[PDB]
């Protein structure tokens, strides 16, 4: 069976909506779970010992929204509280519930389509025998399967995928590749080269497909303790070609940091 | 359909308005804005031939008749693309004697080389709905065929 | 003239709020177009034999919410199957429906501004002669203006604007230039070096106004085949500067990789 | 005192949801305040003399939304017309007005929770003498707490956190650190490094704890005017290590850049 909601009723009876159906529209919306909530202070909340009174504070917990009116949370001496909403809908007249915990209990109770009660925390407070210490708000999850967009600002961090790779090259060169977002990768020098002429490929292992650049890569090192140079080709198909000058059997310390774009 | 105080979704009542969530009453939309823009050529039995009055709107675009199935995808379509505005396009189905003729004023214009070939798969028309391309009005005659009567 | 719908209406008849008004504002809130949707399995598909049983999934298709409620799908065998979700408002009693189609054949029919059927594809299903093989969803797209966030985790890959640039630099130098999200800079040296002294800045084009930085870049470089290594200054104003050694008539071959930050 | 919105009314009279109590719902869904807005050209606004005509366009500003259908606004010659969004609830018959004004003149005020007029530009209309020469609109920011995506694709920039540290080496080294995303850092090279020998430590200041590498990273240099090249060992204690040729009382010039991954 297909329940269509968004659409209009001649009769007046076709298609009615109800909490849960809007409220599992709604989470789909903001790109929100059982376990996470939209939360905002119109005004900030006061501190009254161990107590804490939400002025106007408005959440979507469960895609099911409330507004919290100088409503009042007892607290426990010199501990660390955690706020909870509690959201029972056996309770006709009064669903939503607040509590202070020990612990964060957030069960993520799928209350839109199963029975239960929802527990979900927002608000994280720590006391002291006295009043409350310091306040820190429960992060807003946003689950989202991708994004077209123009600008952005990041105030914290963002996590890219990373890669790392150890290639032997070969005659006594050893190479540390990091790969993040699967484009930048900087590549550490390690070993020591012997027995290798200009324009000789390497050995040793060739690089692995997921670190191979589009084009021939030209990687400056450094001989350690020297003044002398040297520098590595990365072509396209993994193959490590020398560029440095003639090195005899006496194995010389190569260390270095080159970067290179793989797209 | 009709707006109706509290199954209808409207703020309405005491300031600043108020829709309440009801079981099985809750809140039915009633209708949309511009409904005159949703207009429906039902076909509901299987067709065989038709002759239609087409009264294209834009010149040099393809004019004329698509056909959709019931899954909103389309399988034959009697499109023509003229180089003026015909006054209205005549098109018949019938198997023995087909006319595909665009009338501007007095003059009769034969529409087959114009025509797209590849769009018009086939003659028999199934349960679904048609489409109007490029045309400002339509006039139709359906023709179905029973075994026995 | 200007439509309200989000006021109260004193007499309960002023401002009646549309199906199409409310798939529109649903539309702008998620930020999706007409060629995504909105889904969430709540529970399990159920795949048996030849068909797809919708246990309990809700789908957002042109702002439009709708719930599948074990409902089936047939499907055709040894085939990947595009499940679609197909809107058409003229039939009224039962306006969505799904199909099990041979390509994806979404649409994108704006349904809530003008005529016709929406049909966006949701689900792609892969089968044996016998049965289920696979099933990936389609995306769902969010298309956003200008974002604002504390911290993001990406799964996949994140594309940011590329643009490359080849200077002929002077004195045989070469250089391509590659800059991405338009701030990091990698370049790669190319051809030979001639006829150049140190701190003399080089006889050639000089860098486009996208690729200078803010402060002076050093870029080392190295001599192919050779022990030898230099380095250039790219400018603010866009010049090189020459800072290797004074080079004689005969062309040394210049190559490596260098970084820099243009803000 | 808890008011709950999104819940089923027994006696259809328990919970009433009005149009500020849903104006606030969908601010939070999509992530808006009070001094931006959600904008869709549904059909492109058409320019006639010195008048703009939105055919259709659809505006969500402060959770409130509403459609302009064939609504012009005059405009000013020769001027930069900033288009508002006007919502003033009191004017219970037309809550919603448009006005080009001289500039951006909006205000951010709360009419969700109280009183007032609430002003918000969304189009730059630049005139000339006869009609328009250019618009441009308004940015929609989508402020959010934690993103948990897939994919991306960004047509114009991301914006990262940027630490910058100078640190005096020692021995006449000078190091430029920049540092995005608390993750990729470029260092520049400055100064003239006098008296020193192979794998001997810095005299000078160490690294600081927000640039300590996970690693030993091996960043290296060249000499100004010279063929001769150094590298340094920045160790994750902070100590640098210097590994180039030993150098002699008289003080050689260095520069160039090198990168490396914090984490």
């Amino acid at each position: 069976t297909i329940k269509n909601f968004t659409f209009f009723s001649p009769n007046s009876t076709e298609f009615p909506v109800g909490s849960n159906n809007d409220g599992k529209l709604y989470m789909m919306l903001t790109g929100m779970d059982y376990r996470t909530i939209r939360r905002k202070d119109w005004s900030s909340p006061l501190n009254t010992a161990l107590n804490v009174q939400y002025t106007n504070t408005s959440i979507i917990a469960g895609g099911r929204y409330f507004e919290l009116l100088n409503e009042t949370v007892a607290l426990k001496g010199d501990s660390v509280n955690y706020i909870h909403a509690n959201i029972d809908l056996t309770q006709t007249a009064n669903p939503v519930s607040l509590s202070a915990e020990t612990a964060n209990n957030s069960n993520g109770v799928d209350i839109n389509n199963g029975s239960g009660v929802l527990k979900v925390c927002f608000d994280i407070v720590t006391t002291s025998g006295t009043g409350v210490t310091s306040t820190k708000p429960i992060v807003q999850t946003s689950t989202l399967d991708s994004i077209s967009v123009n600008d952005m600002t990041v105030s914290g961090s963002i996590d890219v995928p990373v890669q790392t790779l150890t290639v032997e090259a070969g005659n006594g060169l050893q190479l540390q590749l990091t790969k993040k977002n699967n484009d930048l990768v900087i590549v550490r020098f390690f070993g020591s080269v012997s027995n290798i002429q200009k324009g000789w490929n390497m050995s040793g292992t060739w690089v692995d497909r997921p670190f191979r650049p589009a084009a021939v890569q030209s990687l400056v090192g450094h001989f350690a303790g020297r003044d002398t140079s040297f520098h590595i080709d990365i072509n396209p198909n993994g193959s490590i070609t020398w560029w440095g000058a003639n090195i005899d059997k006496t194995p010389i310390a190569t260390r270095g940091n080159g970067s290179y774009f793989i797209k | 359909g009709k707006v109706i105080a509290g199954m209808s979704k409207i703020y309405g009542g005491t300031a600043p308005g108020n829709y309440k969530y009801i079981k099985g009453t809750s809140y039915t939309y009633y209708g949309e804005s511009d409904i005159d823009r949703l207009s429906r050529w039902d076909i509901k039995e299987e067709i065989f031939s038709f002759m239609g009055i087409l009264y294209p709107k834009l010149p040099k675009t393809p004019a004329g008749v698509r056909f959709l199935d019931d899954i909103g995808n389309e399988y034959t379509a009697i499109v023509f693309k003229t180089e003026q505005v015909q006054d209205y396009i005549l098109i018949n189905t019938d198997v023995n004697d087909e006319t595909y003729q665009g009338w501007k004023g007095t003059t009769a214009l034969n529409l087959f080389p114009v025509m797209d070939f590849e769009r018009y798969r086939t003659r028999i028309i199934e349960k679904g709905q048609m489409e109007l391309i490029n045309l400002s009005k339509a006039e139709f005659k359906i023709k179905r065929k029973a075994d026995f009567v």
